[PDB]
RNA sequence: GGCGAAAGCCAAGGCCUGUCGGGAGCAACCAACGUUAGGGAAUUCGGCAAGUUAGUCCCGUACCUUCGGAAGAAGGGAUGC
RNA sequence: GGGGUUAUGACCCUCUUAAGGUAGCGUAGUACCUUGCCGCAUCAGUAGCGGCUUGCAUGAAUGGAUUAACCAGAGCUUCACUGUCCCAACGUUGGGCCCGGUGAACUGUACAUUCCAGUGCGGAGUCUGGAGACACCCAGGGGGAAGCGAAGACCCUAU
RNA sequence: UCGACCGAGUGGCUUGCUACCUCGAUGUCGGUUCCCUCCAUCCUGCCCGUGCAGAAGCGGGCAAGGGUGAGGUUGUUCGCCUAUUAAAGGAGGUCGUGAGCUGGGUUUAGACCGUCGUGAGACAGGUCGGCUGCUAUCUACUGGGUGUGUAAUGGUGUCUGACAAGAACGACCGUAUAGUACGAGAGGAACUACGGUUGGUGGCCACUGGUGUACCGGUUGUUCGAGAGAGCACGUGCCGGGUAGCCACGCCACACGGGGUAAGAGCUGAACGCAUCUAAGCUCGAAACCCACUUGGAAAAGAGACACCGCCGAGGUCCCGCGUACAAGACGCGGUCGAUAGACUCGGGGUGUGCGCGUCGAGGUAACGAGACGUUAAGCCCACGAGCACUAACAGACCAAAGC
């Protein structure tokens, strides 16, 4: 008497809403085993093409042979790190203390900021140290943002900019470790956080479908057979039972679809390179031509071509890595045809 | 990455990309478009097409 | 089961009519079930290459008919993807009659067999004339 | 045009009055439709809806029958310039 | 109906009430038991067809049996076909959405941002206890207002 | 393991009883679709007993996190049957669900048969046919805006996390273990480590596939005298191919572990000098609970934190060119110190070799001639990219930090 079959689709993405920032915000951050390092780091989604690659798993019996594999050419300029901030911990959590910033800033940074014309940051990090001898200093993080104007296939001047933490040594080791990059004027590199072969997990703001029907959004059946022609196609059977008399959010429903924040696990980066290796014949279709430091990573990522993602070394990792794996074809075949 | 010749049209196949179709007998035929493909299901002989490389 | 070493978009379904490739005396198979397959709610039982099903012999000789027994598929039209990426696909629809050891139930293959079909059942791949 | 007072296209003649317009690749959803790989009635009370077939000529045509039919049975081949 | 005496069945009776079902057909568009039993067909067939048949309750112009041709008549099988289905996608045209102009109706005791429980003429937005709840507006598909629409056709009652 | 008699109960899923609610109407059965729940648990996890050697079972405990599917007859619910399966559990939600669908059955008006009736007609007996209204006021929820409060000084950017949601994972097969332990043999495991499949989930489009009334070609009828080049044939005449995009039939990713427990296995240990897993104390132990992970989240009225900028000016709105965005609104980018859009050119793509002329051409006195070859990877076309300030991003307008 009605077989059971699983809800359509999952509860734990809502609500389905517009995400409020572009710019994907972190939930979680990789544990501090290693030694002090930023967390993660972005770039621009480019496009796909695929590779050539010989299998490295030694659990498999076809290791040592050649697989095609689905790549997402992302560009992965060097960012900077233009703060270094604190948080203390109190009864409420974490709560940010204060932020020792660069007086070194990139030209175009005055377009999002009110860029700081007189900052102390000594005194800043006095009054971290000093937390810290406390024993009341519960984060380590830089804020971060990217140089789109070092990308041309992105039209943006305008950089994104996002807060990621500082993990691994002591914490002293750490704060010291921050505060050398900051100083400088924080530029970093994908090379400096991240190695080919390693997991990472990749989040990003996807593709927005604007207002969408159950069916595309939820999953749900169209109507079936005769049912189908009756004026009824798209439409759901029913909004629930007589009781409870009111409609339970748990009902698929047609709303905002796409652009949500979504964080994908155990991304494997198969290369970190620059120039114009991966750059498609014709140019990415919608975005341009490759030339200039690079990541390759296997299979899909949220968002459309110019997105900004961001990554971080995986927090729950599968695998063991299997670094630097050999490539031995990249197509540059034209994706128009 | 072999690279092979497409056994109609007779262009490279780019690596990681086309179809092989085997035959009844055994036979075996390497693609690599849906368009040389489905001008041979029309029986048409790539030699008589003159965009076709093994035509040229 | 071991892996088959390609992907599979099965072709066939439940009630799907195929050629039994092989001298046992039947002819057209009509699959019923597919081995260790479970699905959902609507969805027709599908199977595809290097699957076992049991099947129904709709066409033959009159003691192989409306004998219910287990074959398995060595071809199928819809097509399948190898490691290198390439995409095989087959003429027809065929499966291989086999008893309860997966041994063929005939002594002679009709036609070619996926090469992946021997990474599972070795005596079918054995009894092949060609392996594509 | 073709068997045609058929279709389709076009004269003569009539009309732009089956009388509200402007804008958004123009979303969801609905009406009426086109195409859809592999499978091929598994759908459903039920092939409902849709699809298949098709004009003409030649070959050929079963059971049954009130000898009139059944019959365009079925099936096969041809078709332009 | 009830009794005497070589497939269907035969003959003689009795009783009611005149006769006592012949030729046929039969689980029927008539068969309660019933998905009757056997067979065909299907992987599987309360269906369909054939045979059997004691027929709850068949049968001879209350016409019986049967039947070529005919049928927008009821049921079933096969080939072919296919988006009916697996399982949905993309596209086309008119709407829908925004703007100018035109411009109704249904419905309205009052109050009303509700939800979970309880209670109550035993099926509550309004009582009781809690929970939740900043206001207004757009689009949606219709869970609830035992939604709107019709002094219930069913059922009983009316000298 | 099965378990009579008799005795005591629990449920509210059947059936019956009652006649309390509605006859100024609370739309039927069955099905469907979509959501939530219960546990008396079918599978899965952890256990106990066994008439427990193993393997396969049988019986029981905890446990509702997930699963429990596809078909043949029948309107059926139910049930019968088939092949699969880890298993193909059972209930409640107005016998959930007709302002959602369906309309096969019950139960209108037509008709037939059987039975009953003198008859009109009847049956609860069978049978063929027999309709599905409404523009949403309130409430409810899914998504999108505008305001106010936080704030007797605004703004930019980055965060916090009270809380909220999740199944974000469930399950199976195979290999090594191992023809090993066990067993006379027949037969035949496990821990662990691997590989894959299935169901669910979120995303993506290099690959394969669909679409693609952009585009290119072939061709039928007709009209523009022919040619060339075109219109119509339903919103492409038809046929062949198909770019971008969007998509699934394609591709990528989706857990360890820790903590606390249930059943259970134990430790120490009295009451009761012994014994005792329990009374105090403790060690362990479920797919269940909590954390971990993903999503939302300053209106969290204790209405938050940090850094800088600004209070005659920070910043924002309007405007203009656009699109990583989009039903309005919103969102995001660019605006000459500029590649934001268009033109042009090149690149990268689609089609498949243009008009014209030359030669050939079955033949025909000739006229004429379907078609073939060359010129010609031609002609035509592009939703993409690059180069390039040539055109257009001009001109600008406005709000903005209150009082004793
Ligand atoms: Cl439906
Ligand atoms: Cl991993
Ligand atoms: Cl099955
Ligand atoms: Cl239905
Ligand atoms: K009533
Ligand atoms: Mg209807
Ligand atoms: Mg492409
Ligand atoms: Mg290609
Ligand atoms: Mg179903
Ligand atoms: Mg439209
Ligand atoms: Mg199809
Ligand atoms: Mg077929
Ligand atoms: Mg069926
Ligand atoms: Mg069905
Ligand atoms: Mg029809
Ligand atoms: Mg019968
Ligand atoms: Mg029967
Ligand atoms: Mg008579
Ligand atoms: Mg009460
Ligand atoms: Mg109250
Ligand atoms: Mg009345
Ligand atoms: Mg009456
Ligand atoms: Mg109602
Ligand atoms: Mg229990
Ligand atoms: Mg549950
Ligand atoms: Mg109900
Ligand atoms: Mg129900
Ligand atoms: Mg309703
Ligand atoms: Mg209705
Ligand atoms: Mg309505
Ligand atoms: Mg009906
Ligand atoms: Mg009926
Ligand atoms: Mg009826
Ligand atoms: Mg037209
Ligand atoms: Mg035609
Ligand atoms: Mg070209
Ligand atoms: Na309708
Ligand atoms: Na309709
Ligand atoms: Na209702
Ligand atoms: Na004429
Ligand atoms: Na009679
Ligand atoms: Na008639
Ligand atoms: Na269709
Ligand atoms: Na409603
Ligand atoms: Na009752
Ligand atoms: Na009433
Ligand atoms: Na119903
Ligand atoms: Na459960
Ligand atoms: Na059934
Ligand atoms: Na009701
Ligand atoms: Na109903
Ligand atoms: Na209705
Ligand atoms: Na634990
Ligand atoms: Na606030």
């Amino acid at each position: 008497p009605q077989p059971s079959r699983p809800r359509k689709g999952s509860l734990g993405f809502g609500p389905r809403k517009r995400s409020t920032s572009e710019t994907p915000r972190f939930n979680s951050w990789p544990s501090d085993d290693g030694q002090p390092g930023v967390q993660g780091f972005a770039g621009y989604k480019a496009g796909m093409t695929h590779v050539v690659l010989v299998n490295d798993e030694p659990n498999s019996p076809r290791e040592g042979m050649e697989e095609t594999v689905p790549v997402t050419v992302i560009e992965t300029p060097p960012m900077r790190a233009v703060a270094l901030r604190a948080y203390e911990d109190t009864p409420y959590g974490q709560r940010p203390l204060t932020e020792v910033w660069t007086d070194e800033f990139h030209s175009e940074l005055d377009r999002t900021l009110d860029v700081p014309e007189d900052h102390d940051p000594d005194a800043a990090e006095e009054q971290i140290r000093d937390a810290h001898e406390a024993g009341d200093l519960g984060d380590l993080r830089l804020i971060t943002h990217t140089v789109p104007d070092a990308v041309p296939s992105v039209p943006k001047k305008k950089p994104d900019v996002m807060e990621t933490r500082v993990g691994g040594g002591s914490v002293s080791d750490r704060l010291d470790h921050a505060l050398d990059i900051v100083e400088d004027g924080g530029e970093h590199a994908m090379n400096d956080i991240f190695r080919a072969g390693e997991y990472a997990d990749v989040a990003g703001v996807t593709k927005g479908k604007g207002t969408q029907g159950p069916v595309k959004r939820w999953g749900v059946q169209k109507r079936k057979g005769k049912h189908a022609r009756q004026g009824w196609r798209r439409r759901i059977g029913n909004l629930g039972p007589w009781n409870p008399s009111r409609v339970r959010s748990t009902v698929p429903q047609q709303g905002q679809t796409g652009y949500h924040q979504r964080t994908e696990l155990n991304k494997r980066l198969i290369d970190i390179g620059e120039g114009d290796e991966p750059t498609v014949d014709g140019g990415f279709v919608n975005y341009g031509e490759v030339d200039g430091p690079y990541t390759l990573v296997k299979g899909s990522v949220p968002g459309p071509d110019k997105r900004l993602v961001r990554f971080r070394p995986a927090v729950r990792p599968n695998d063991q890595p299997r670094l630097d794996p050999e490539v031995r074809y990249v197509s540059n075949e034209s994706n128009q045809g | 990455p072999r690279t092979r010749e497409c056994d109609y049209c007779g262009t490279d196949i780019e690596p990681g990309t086309g179809t092989m179709f085997v035959h009844k007998d055994g036979a075996t035929t390497h693609f690599c478009s849906s368009k040389c493909e489905n001008n041979a299901d029309l029986g048409r002989e790539a030699r008589n097409l003159e965009w076709t490389d093994t035509a040229r | 089961m071991e892996a088959l070493g390609a992907d599979v978009t099965q072709g066939l379904e439940k009630g799907s009519l195929i050629t039994c490739a092989d001298n046992t005396g039947a002819r057209e198979l009509k699959v019923i079930s597919v081995h260790g397959y479970s699905g959902t709610k609507n969805r027709h039982p599908k199977a595809g290459l290097g699957d076992k099903i049991t099947v129904s012999v709709t066409k033959g000789t009159p003691e192989m008919r409306r004998q219910v027994l287990e074959a398995v598929v060595v071809r199928q039209r819809k097509p399948i993807r190898r490691p290198d990426g390439t995409r095989v696909k087959f003429e027809d629809n065929a499966a291989v009659i086999v008893d309860e050891n997966e041994d063929p139930r005939g002594t002679e293959l009709k036609g070619p067999i996926a090469r992946e079909v021997a990474q599972r059942f070795g005596s079918v791949a054995s009894a092949a004339t060609m392996i594509v």
